[PDB]
């Protein structure tokens, strides 16, 4: 779950 | 009455990251050019709401101390505030960012997206209510930060850590009201009024819910 949200927050 | 060097620094950080965001030209062209249908208008709102979540994550990352929070609480804060942040930014765009004639075309598309009037009516009422307050950019930026850094969202492991981040923002916002509106000692209470109004939109939104963007599906838990 929420893989893209995790990607945006850590990028 | 004046902001301490600490409150000034904290305000300057919020302001800088808030001004960084803007509406894409690629979206603006769709508002002007795309066909006027319930499917096409719903597709435009989907594009706008997705762009907003991306802009909301960039703003949130830069919030003083947000990165010092537990990685899981950072996600629960983003998920809990996404809907409220969308309605507050929507109010800003409606009262500011759009040209007189283009806003009419956008309103025409928001009212013809296949969404029920029992939801569209309190939405425009909310924008109108925000418009009445004649909020400065600092107020929009501080309200958005207070919304994101809410210690009372579901699934937060360390709420006290969040309280420590939000309380200084409420202190800055209250002091700005005393400085710029000393003749209106109810100005701060009016802004808190919009915070409670914003929270009803969480209930309206869940009841409001064509499959959406992955960024939307995840941040809304649908
Ligand atoms: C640009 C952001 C801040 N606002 C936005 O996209 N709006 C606006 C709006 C209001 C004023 C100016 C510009 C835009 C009205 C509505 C939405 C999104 N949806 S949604 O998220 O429920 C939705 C997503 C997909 C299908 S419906 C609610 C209806």
């Amino acid at each position: 779950d929420h893989q893209l949200l995790r990607y945006l927050l850590d990028k | 009455m004046e902001l301490t060097p600490d409150q000034q620094t904290l305000l300057h950080f919020i302001m800088d990251s808030y001004n960084k965001q803007r509406m894409p030209q690629e979206i603006t062209n769709k508002i002007l050019k795309e066909a006027f249908s319930a499917e096409e208008n719903f597709l435009i709102l989907t594009e706008m709401a997705t762009n907003h979540v991306q802009v909301l994550v960039e703003f949130t990352k830069k919030l003083p101390g947000f990165q010092t929070l537990d990685h899981e609480d950072q996600i629960a804060l983003l998920k809990g505030s996404a809907v409220e942040a969308m309605f507050l930014r929507s109010a800003e765009i409606f009262n500011k960012k759009l040209p007189s004639g283009h806003s009419d075309l956008l309103e025409a598309r928001i009212r013809n997206s296949g969404i029920s009037d029992e939801y569209i009516t309190p939405m425009f009422s909310f924008y109108k209510s925000i418009g009445e307050l004649k909020m400065t950019q600092e107020e929009y930026a501080l309200l958005t930060a207070i919304v994101i850094l809410s210690p009372d969202r579901q699934y937060i492991k360390d709420r006290e850590a969040v309280e420590k981040l939000q309380e200084p923002l409420l202190d800055v916002l209250q002091k700005l009201c005393k400085i710029h509106q000393p003749e209106n000692p109810q100005h701060f209470a009016c802004l808190l009024g919009r915070l409670t109004e914003l929270r009803t939109f969480n209930h309206h939104h869940a009841e409001m819910l064509h499959k959406f963007t992955p960024l939307l599906c995840e941040i809304w838990d649908v």
